[PDB]
């Protein structure tokens, strides 16, 4: 079963009379342990709501960041493994990278998310390779294909979702969202709602410590993915402690 | 562990007790005065018959200690 | 089962741990550097007279004033030594001079861990070499032993054993051999520490020296020079 | 355990076991300190060698002219590893000319470590590297895993017994930043001795020394300069 | 996973034989008589024809007797399922030498090319070696008239009178009591190995069904390849069959 | 050794049994049932006919860009039974081969030319035991231009055969001999009429009764090139149908 | 609920006998009337051939 | 998209002597439809069961019985997927050797071909044997010409031969009512009897497919022609 | 050099073609079929320079094959001019064939002329061979853009007849080829424009002229 | 290439296993000895297993790599020749050797072709999914020099020079008596070194000239394999040498 020699999680090319696959499967359970990252989309962009782990007493900014810019106007939000992460992020921004010099116009999210969906399932198909261990969004906003928010898994699958939530508390997290009206909202608004959800969703054994990271792509930066400002950043804090109470 | 065709033996001491323990969870007696603290290392060795959601109707992780959590230990 | 690759709970791999012991298999070679010079001495130890004792090396030339004696398998040493050829002389045509003793020790060990025993390419290692090498010359900077290991770490010496007597030889080693001792002595002091590994005397058909030094390409001793450190051990 | 046979065999938590197993090995590496202010990146490291009566050699490696590293580990891999950074950075050097991003070098280093953790039949390197880096946006030190994360620090310390050192690193940790290139250094070896019992410390021949900044370039003192840090000397803090 | 079901049979044993070799060896002598006599004239072999049934097409010349080339012509023993690809790699390999040389290929110098690849799959890579044993003849200009045998991995022998398949020993040791190392021509040489698979073979009278036999003689300076007809091969057996005759008397 | 070959590799990696077919790809058919998705397929001389879930579990998951009904290509269209992985994967690797095909062979692609192109590469997947036989079916429509409208359907084992009615998907069995019934009581195939016979075989056999807004139907008609979701408006007119429908 | 066994421990012979006797009762020469009997499992696959 | 592929010994000797994989090969082609090949010496004909046990296929254009070439055809039995590479692939050859010389290949060249397939998969590891037994017609040459290709790939050489359920009593039934120099006509009636002596019962149009191969070509007839032969067997 | 027309016409297709196949301007032979039969479904007429005219034809016709079998579509004249397009530049531009390629689809009868260009080429009605322009020109003239097929057919074999009469290059038999998608009828004497005289008295000679000193069989 | 399974990882007893189990089978049987003279080099083998019936004139267990180097082999089991083993070192040998000629004008020396051994061992043992060959070869041959040579190597790659030695059935044991043989006037006489060969291979099993084979170098001149009749005059003149001493 997980104690073996051969086959189950040493491949995955292999099925159970079920149809399962173990090794896919320990994939996502790995993606599971660390703390929940949230994006949200909005007619207008995408807000993305982050847990960034303190794993130290010595940080600086953007150290063991999930934040990731994949394209201009894509950022990538990652929940699980951040050694998978890493390695993924190289390769979802290549497939953007040369699509903007080719296409010259702006990578559609349903492009994009077929492309790493494809090289993850590649993977879980093999019983070569081990399959990433980790689950990531990928949010973004444009006038040439309208705000997209996508999802993509340890299986390799891309489907669009208008508020996801990966990582720990996303069973709970998810709930909160359905709640919120996030489909017609300003980008301005939504930013205070996904603060507040984390704060609540965090406790001191799904990580210890954490430094909240909240990112915009919408109106208020015109199409960019940036982060926020230390204002916004604060002020969105402060109602997260507010409602904590 | 019930994925049970086995053509050849399979024990069966061993099947006739884990029928019995569904049917004592089973509301033939109480299962409000009948709580059951299971521990198991994985539940991956184990078969769904057993898991349910209403013979075992929590599904708890155990994750290993955080950071914090050994100092508390110490 | 599992597999050799695994990082134990110890902290080490299965596989270097092993090659360890096979430089601690084969026969004892000294390589000690004096100010003088560089000296290399091994042991042949002959079992036949019906064998060619010339013929019988384990000193060979990385170039023409670095000697290296080698340790361990001898078969599984000869290839990085075929490997050190191309390399000196290569480094001729490009610097236009010669080879140091630190630039072709560190080449080598980059090859000597680089093992995947299933999914590796076959231009690489499935298993790292159990071989321990003591280069020993002097160069354009001076006389420097370096002594390589067979996990691929380098390090400078003065004086250094490898083989059977490894850990005992380098311990006493330490003790006779210092900079305060000439050439001549590091030769007597690598012959009392050679005859427990030994199942002989120290003869001059039973140790083969050679000595790269200042001013001088190697020179490989003849029986005369042999025999004049036998006279007096 | 069966959670370890080759690094593509998982754990029903979700974890390979053999890239944490790889960890263990860089406790094997010796002690090295990484400390950055606003002017210099500092890398203080113990050289411990089998002949004492030769010099030690170095174990601050070479990449850039403003770029050195401080290996814990697996000493062959260390080395593998760096010349792949190596030929990045001098590579860098003659294309985009700018004296190299530390954040950008670090994930190039990422990818290709993820390279076998991800391959059956293979194992993990198992070696952690501290780099000390000065671009144009101040200094940078950066500590990488045997796994591809990275973590920006301001102060860092993997190897053997890393936890002694960390208990000075912690107390003083406000200081790192407005230091000189001097102080950071004597800093360094107050954490470096710790990670070692009560009744060792050390002496300038086991110190290597790799200095980065603003005013320098690349230059690896191995006793040339050792002696003035070393001096005012502190015996274990506990 | 992958070295798991990797039976390790590609490992040496300290015996010094190689497992795969040995269980094809087996392959071999399950599978029918294929011997090869040497003459003075010409050179000849006999094959066993295991194709019987009253509703047979004949879309090839024979199914182990195999012309290699314009000068060498084998026989089978083993499985023919290996033979079929062998035998056509045996022909790019025959052709190819005749192309340079020109002249007819040593029956040695064929065998060898082949060993090579024999020897690749046992040692390594997990192929399976090829589970038929040729006994190829042939003429080449510098020994005369020769036989060679090959194995599963390629090893060579040259024979002048040598039997593998069915009944082995006792094919070799029959033909080793009458003949020893070339006392007869080629008339007498089909007529004894006719007689050596009568004794092999289940039918103890045979007909050019049960046997197939194919000459290869050298005729105004060239090499003919030939495998005889039904006919021809009718002739001999009685010749054979009436000598058993008179032995019993 | 019975419950699986655990002493032997013939689940493990591919490789015949010793009672001659594989357990894994016998095994694949049982993956397709784990996607919860069922799809019925009807021939028609009208149009072919793909009815499918258009069903969605939360507000957080799209349905304008969430469908099961694909977009091959404009005269092909497809939809995936199964695993929602390997869906996508042979999808996207379809597509790029038909631009391909009409790029440089010039011919306009018929339901065939996907269907067998697709399941001989599914093939080399069953074949290598480094890959897996796949874990979703692909049911096809499009027309045909010597038969008319066809409906295809290739296996995961990498088979492919023309079907005047075909299911797929949890109940595989018990949808394609529901629809036999309604083959041997024959129908002369009207537009109406294809839609009609597939909705009430998987309103039957699933038993959850559907209404529009939950299937989605996917025609590829003789007059339209291109590959059309019908959506509500059509459906619901021939729903109330289904209930004077016997 | 049996199967064909025949290389097992004592448990899975008792089982057998239970078996044989439910094969008979049903249908042998034996037969129920307006009486059911209902039977409950968890796999029909853990049946014996004959059952 | 990272792997090397996967070679391993369980397609190497086992200490019998014979091929561990061979012997379930051909057990995957026993368990396939019936399928017969008769060479008239008049024409090829080639007989399937159209059938797959539903009868819910359209087949009008999707067969069983496929001509590679102009006037070579291949029949098979056993394995519905593996079969369909086989006849992509034979094709290919097919055309490749129509490039050189014109001619279509003959069936004594063509089955060598795809020979060495079917060894690849056998010898090599991580592979696994096709299993599909081929009857392979042609007439070429002057003479109408059947080979089988069973899955090793051994190549043999028949003039009447059975496969499937029941191959043993096919080649039986086949020595017995089949006899030598008797037409075409006689050729096509025995085959579907034949098909009868090797899984009996019930036939439609639509559960048999006959094939006729001359040097006019390979067809496939159409359900109505086939409909008039079933009425004359019995 | 080739004379080759094929049409579009309001039956199906109908190829013209004199029989000579040349060598340059120089007949290499003066026997065979300039206009070949390829599968069942598809015929091509072949004009300008022989050597590269035949191979073209000869290496799509394995590619159609494929594409044909597969697909189970009939083929389609747009489908064929995009393989002799991808085929021809593989190749480098090099020669110089003027292909015909007709095929009958499910819809209309469909006929393309390819030029060596390696162009996306659709005609209305087209000749080729010698120079591209110079054989269109006709098609312009004689047909009134669509007239029956009996009319059209005895139309196409007129105008042939008269670019065989102006041009000496093509010589002996003009063949009409009709070419539906199953039926090819190759008709050999459409009309026999020119032939040549009896070569009914010999330039033979008795050895005294040349004799021989060998009769013999090598064995 | 897809196979890189292990045959070969290392033993913490500071061995190659293929290496060790190759050792033991030059220890068991196929007697090959090797001296060395002074104008000639002979190097002879015992067994090609002439049993009165088949061939010794085109049968080849000593082969030329060069026409002033050439080997004779030993490695024995159940399956007995390992000539197949032996061939693909001789075939890449041979290459060298004439390589080795064209490019360095010197004739290539016996001391190369034991490096090239070495190597080729190594080789592959380094090379995933790959073994040494069992071989042991008596390299025999020619410097620049013209001075005569015989060399030795064992399965692990590592060669030494010997007056004289003997490998098979008790390597020890048919050097000790051979050792006495083995005098001044033994070396010099080129005609007493051909002797001194077969008068080792008869100590372990005596008589038979079919069996014993043995080939000769003289200079930088071709390799001549000696005819078994001239061996058998041989072997009856020694038999009663032995009678002389003692």
């Amino acid at each position: 079963m997980s104690s073996i020699g051969t086959g189950y999680d040493l491949s995955a090319s292999t099925f159970s009379p079920d149809g399962r696959v173990f090794q896919v499967e320990y994939a996502m359970k790995a993606v599971e342990n660390s703390s929940t990252a949230i994006g949200i989309r909005c007619k207008d962009g995408v807000v993305f709501g982050v847990e960034k782990l303190v794993l130290s007493k010595l940080y600086e900014e953007g150290s063991n960041k999930r934040l990731f810019n994949v394209d201009r106007h894509v950022g990538m939000a990652v929940a699980g493994l951040l050694a998978d992460a890493r390695s993924l992020a190289d390769i979802a921004r290549e497939e953007a990278s040369n699509f903007r010099s080719n296409f010259g116009y702006n990578i559609p999210l349903k492009h994009l998310a077929d492309r790493v969906a494809m090289y993850v399932h590649a993977y879980t198909l093999y019983s070569a390779v081990r399959p990433f261990g980790c689950s990531f969004m990928l949010g973004s906003y444009s006038v040439n294909d309208g705000a997209q928010l996508y999802m993509i898994d340890p299986s390799g699958v891309s489907y669009g979702y208008w508020g996801c939530a990966i990582g720990k508390a996303r069973q709970a997290a998810k709930t909160e969202i359905e709640k919120l009206q996030m489909k017609e909202m300003t980008c301005r608004d939504v930013v205070k709602e996904v603060a507040k959800i984390i704060y609540i969703v965090h406790d001191e054994v799904k990580d210890k410590a954490f430094e909240l990271e909240l990112s915009w792509v919408g109106e208020l930066t015109k199409g960019r993915h940036e982060i926020v400002p230390k204002d916004v950043r604060e002020e969105a804090e402060k109602y997260a402690k507010e409602s904590l109470k | 562990t019930k994925r049970f065709d086995s053509e050849k033996a399979g024990d069966r001491e061993v099947q006739r007790t884990m029928l019995e323990l569904l049917n004592q969870l089973d509301g033939f007696q109480p299962n409000t005065q009948v709580k059951v603290i299971a521990a198991t290392n994985r539940v991956d060795i184990l078969d769904p018959a057993l898991l349910r959601s209403g013979r075992l109707d929590r599904k708890i992780e155990f994750p290993m200690p955080n950071e914090e959590a050994r100092a508390r230990i110490m | 089962d599992r597999g050799v690759n695994t990082f134990s709970p110890e902290g080490r791999l299965f596989q270097v741990e092993y090659a360890i012991e096979g430089h601690k298999l084969g026969s004892t070679a000294i390589g000690i550097q004096t100010s003088e010079g560089v000296c290399l001495a091994v042991e042949k130890r002959i079992t036949s007279p019906l064998m060619e004792p010339s013929s019988i090396e384990k000193i060979v030339e990385i170039d023409a004033h670095i000697g290296c004696a080698m340790s361990g398998l001898i078969a599984d040493a000869k290839t990085l030594i075929d490997k050190a050829r191309v390399e000196t002389q290569n480094h001729w045509f490009t610097y236009n001079e010669t080879m140091t003793v630190e630039s072709v020790t560190q080449a080598v060990s980059n090859l000597a861990l680089q093992f995947g025993e299933e999914d590796a390419d076959p231009g690489a290692m499935s298993r790292p070499f159990g071989v321990a090498l003591l280069f020993g010359g002097v160069d354009e900077k001076g006389p420097q032993l370096f002594h390589m290991d067979p996990s691929g770490t380098f390090v400078q010496c003065d004086a250094r054993a490898i083989g059977s007597a490894s850990e005992g030889a380098q311990s006493s080693l330490q003790e006779v051999y210092h900079k305060s001792t000439t050439l001549k002595e590091a030769i007597k002091s690598s012959l009392i520490i050679l005859k427990q590994v030994m199942e002989e005397k120290l003869n001059a058909t039973n140790i083969e020296l050679a000595t790269v030094q200042p001013g001088q390409n190697f020179h490989m001793f003849t029986k005369e020079e042999l025999e004049e450190v036998i006279k007096d051990i | 355990n069966q959670y370890d046979n080759d690094v593509t065999v998982w754990s029903p938590q979700g974890r390979i076991h053999q890239i944490e197993y790889a960890m263990e090995a860089v406790k094997q590496g010796s002690a090295t300190v990484g400390l950055k202010s606003k002017t210099h990146a500092v890398l203080v490291a113990l050289k411990r060698a089998q002949s004492e009566l030769a010099a030690h050699q170095k174990k601050i490696l070479h990449v850039d002219n403003h770029i050195g590293i401080s290996i814990a580990g697996l000493t062959a891999d260390a080395r593998l590893l760096c010349n792949f950074m190596r030929q990045e950075c001098l590579d860098s050097r003659f294309v985009f000319d700018r004296p190299l991003p530390v954040s950008r070098l670090v994930s190039l280093i990422g990818s290709k470590t993820q390279i076998p953790t991800q391959r059956y039949g293979r194992r993990p390197y198992g070696v952690g590297l501290l780099i000390a880096g000065y671009d144009d946006m101040g200094p940078h030190v950066f500590q990488t895993c045997p796994s591809a994360n990275y973590f920006d620090c301001r102060a860092m310390s993997i190897g053997a017994r890393s936890q002694s050192a960390r208990t000075y690193l912690e107390r003083h940790m406000s200081e790192f930043m407005q230091c000189n290139l001097d102080e950071l250094v004597k800093h360094g070896l107050r954490a470096l001795r710790e990670t070692l019992p009560a009744e060792q410390d050390l002496t300038t021949k086991n110190v290597s020394i790799g200095i980065v900044g603003k005013d320098l370039e690349f230059t690896i003192y191995d006793d040339d300069d050792v002696s003035p840090f070393l001096d005012g000397l502190e015996e274990r803090p506990q | 996973m992958s070295r798991r079901y990797d039976s390790r049979t590609t490992i040496f044993s300290p015996e010094g034989r190689l497992y795969q070799v040995e269980y094809a060896m087996e392959a071999i002598g399950h599978a029918g008589t294929c011997l090869g006599i040497l003459a003075n004239d010409g050179v000849l072999l006999a094959a066993e024809r295991r194709n019987i049934h009253k509703l047979l097409d004949e879309v090839f010349f024979s199914e182990k007797i195999y012309k290699l080339n314009e000068d060498m012509a084998c026989s089978v023993a083993g499985i023919t399922s290996d033979a079929n690809v062998l035998t056509n790699e045996l022909r790019l390999i025959a052709q190819r030498y005749l192309l340079q040389y020109q002249e007819p290929i040593p029956c040695e110098q064929l065998v060898t090319a082949l060993c090579d690849i024999k020897q690749a799959y046992t040692q390594f890579g997990g192929k399976r070696p090829f589970g038929v044993s040729l006994l190829y003849i042939g003429w080449d200009k510098h020994y005369g008239f020769q036989l060679y045998q090959s194995d599963p991995s390629g090893n060579y022998g040259g024979w002048k009178a040598t039997c593998i398949g069915n009944n082995s020993a006792a094919a070799v040791s029959m033909l080793k009591q009458d003949y020893k190392e070339g006392e007869m021509t080629l008339k007498s040489a089909l007529a004894l190995a006719v007689k050596v698979l009568n004794k092999t073979m289940d039918v103890s009278k045979l007909s050019a069904e049960k046997v197939e036999i194919a000459t290869l003689t050298r005729e105004n300076g060239k090499t003919v390849i030939r495998v005889l007809k039904q006919k021809e091969v009718e002739q001999l057996i009685k010749k054979h069959e009436e000598e058993e005759a008179k032995a019993e008397r | 050794m019975s419950r699986g070959s655990s002493a032997g590799f013939d689940r493990h990696i591919t490789i015949f049994s010793p009672e001659g077919r594989l357990y894994q790809v016998e095994y694949a058919f049982k993956a397709i049932n784990q996607g919860g998705l069922t799809s019925v397929a009807v021939r028609g001389k009208d149009c072919a006919v793909i009815v499918t879930q258009k069903k969605v579990p939360d507000k957080l998951l799209d349905s304008s860009t969430v469908t099961h009904l694909f977009k091959i290509t404009e005269n092909i269209g497809c939809v995936m039974t199964g695993m929602t992985a390997d869906s996508r994967s042979q999808v996207q690797r379809a597509r790029y081969e038909a631009a391909n095909w009409k790029y440089k062979y010039g011919y306009e692609i018929p339901v065939d030319m996907l269907c067998k192109r697709i399941a001989d590469i599914s093939q080399v997947y069953t074949q290598n035991a480094e890959m897996r036989p796949l874990g979703c079916c692909m049911i096809l429509i499009g027309i045909d231009e010597e038969q008319g409208p066809q409906v295809y359907k290739c296996d995961p084992a990498g088979y492919y055969c023309g079907f005047k009615a075909t299911a797929a998907g949890v109940k595989q069995t018990e949808s394609t001999s529901f629809l036999e019934k309604k083959v041997k009581k024959k129908f002369d195939w009207t537009f109406e009429q294809t839609v009609e016979t597939a909705i009430t075989c998987l309103s039957t056999v699933l038993s959850i009764d559907f209404k529009p807004s939950e299937i989605e139907v996917g025609v590829v008609t003789v007059e339209n090139p291109k590959f059309r979701i019908l959506t509500e408006a059509e459906i619901d007119a021939h729903l109330v149908a289904l209930a004077e429908r016997d | 609920g049996g199967r064909r066994f025949s290389e097992g421990t004592s448990a899975d012979r008792e089982i057998q006998r239970t078996l044989m006797e439910l094969l008979n009762q049903m249908d042998g020469f034996d037969t129920l009337h307006r009486v059911k009997m209902i039977m409950a499992t968890n796999r029909p696959d853990t049946l014996d051939p004959a059952l | 998209m990272a792997e090397r592929g996967y070679s391993f010994s369980l397609t190497t000797f086992s200490p019998s002597g014979k091929l561990v994989q061979i012997e379930y090969a051909l057990a995957a082609v026993a368990g396939g439809a019936p399928s017969v090949g008769i060479k008239a010496a008049n024409g090829v004909v080639l007989a399937t069961e159209k059938k797959q046990k539903s009868i819910l296929y359209d087949e009008r254009s999707v067969h069983k019985v496929e001509p590679i070439t102009k006037h070579i055809g291949l029949v098979y039995s056993g394995m519905g997927p593996d079969y369909r590479v086989l006849v992509h692939r034979a094709r290919k050859l097919a055309q490749q050797y129509y490039l050189v010389y014109q001619e279509p290949i003959p069936t004594a060249q063509l089955v060598q071909r795809v020979a060495s397939v079917m060894q690849e998969y056998t010898q090599s590891g991580g592979v696994r044997p096709f299993g599909v037994s081929l009857l392979i017609c042609g007439w070429n040459e002057g003479r109408p010409y059947l080979f089988q290709s069973d899955p090793s790939g051994a190549y043999f050489a028949w003039k009447a031969t059975a496969m499937g359920k029941n191959y043993v009593n096919g080649k039986t039934f086949l020595e017995k009512r089949y006899n030598e120099d008797l037409e075409l006509e006689d050729a096509i009636h025995t085959a579907i009897l034949t098909l009868k002596e090797s899984f009996e019962g019930q036939m439609t149009e639509d559960n048999i497919e006959v094939g006729i191969c001359n040097e006019a070509g390979f067809r496939r007839l159409t359900p109505t022609e086939v409909r008039d032969y079933l009425a004359a067997i019995a | 050099t080739t004379i080759a027309g094929v049409v579009y016409k309001d039956g199906i297709v109908l190829g013209a073609d004199t029989r000579a196949t040349e060598g340059m301007v120089v007949a290499d032979k003066n026997c065979s079929k300039i206009h070949f039969i390829s599968p069942n479904i598809y015929c091509c007429g072949a004009g300008t320079a022989a050597d590269t005219d035949m191979t073209t034809q000869l290496i799509s016709s394995n590619l159609e094959l494929h594409s044909l079998t597969t697909g189970r579509l009939p083929r389609v004249v747009t489908a064929n001019r995009m393989l002799k397009q991808m085929l021809f530049r593989y190749q480098g531009y090099i020669g110089a064939a003027l292909v015909l390629g007709g095929v009958d689809v499910t819809g209309p009868h469909l006929y393309s002329i390819y030029p060596h260009g390696s162009t996306d080429k659709l005609p209305y009605v087209t000749m080729g061979s010698g120079s591209l322009a110079a054989m269109a020109v006709f098609e312009d003239k004689f047909r009134p853009d669509m007239e029956e097929e009996e009319a059209k057919k005895l139309v196409s074999e007129a105008i042939a007849a008269g670019i065989f009469n102006d041009l000496g290059s093509g010589s002996n038999i003009d063949l009409c080829v009709i070419s539906k998608s199953k039926l090819d009828f190759l008709r050999p004497y459409s009309v026999p424009n020119k032939k040549g005289t009896r070569f009914g008295r010999y330039r033979c000679e008795k050895g005294t002229t040349a004799v021989l000193t060998e009769k013999v069989t090598p064995l | 290439m897809s196979y890189d399974r292990a045959i070969t990882v290392f033993s913490p007893d500071g061995h190659l296993f293929q290496v060790e189990y190759a050792q033991e089978a030059v220890k068991k049987g196929s007697t090959a000895v090797g001296v060395r003279g002074r104008d000639i080099v002979v190097l002879g083998v015992e067994k090609k297993s002439v049993a009165k019936l088949q061939d010794e004139r085109t049968v080849r267990k000593i082969c030329a790599l060069d026409d002033n180097v050439c080997m004779a082999f030993a490695v024995v089991a159940s399956v007995s020749g390992l000539t197949a083993d032996a061939r693909i070192v001789i075939n890449r040998a041979r290459v060298e050797c004439q390589s080795h000629r064209l490019t360095v004008g010197d004739p290539v020396t016996v001391e190369y072709i034991t490096r090239y051994i070495a190597s080729l061992k190594q080789r592959y043992t380094q090379s995933n999914g790959r073994r040494p060959f069992g071989i042991s070869a008596l390299i025999v041959g020619f410097d620049f020099d013209g001075t005569p040579r015989l060399y030795q190597t064992d399965p692990s790659g590592t060669y030494h020079a010997w007056k004289a030695n003997a490998i098979g059935r008790g390597a020890k044991s048919v050097r000790e008596f051979l050792e006495k043989n083995y005098t001044d006037d033994a070396i010099e006489t080129d005609d007493l070194t051909i002797k001194l060969v077969i008068k080792a291979l008869l100590e372990v099993v005596q008589s038979g000239g079919k069996n014993i084979e043995l080939a000769v170098m003289r200079r930088d001149q071709p390799l001549k394999i000696l005819s078994p009749e001239e061996i058998e005059k041989y072997v009856a003149e020694i038999e009663k040498e032995k009678e002389e001493n003692e």
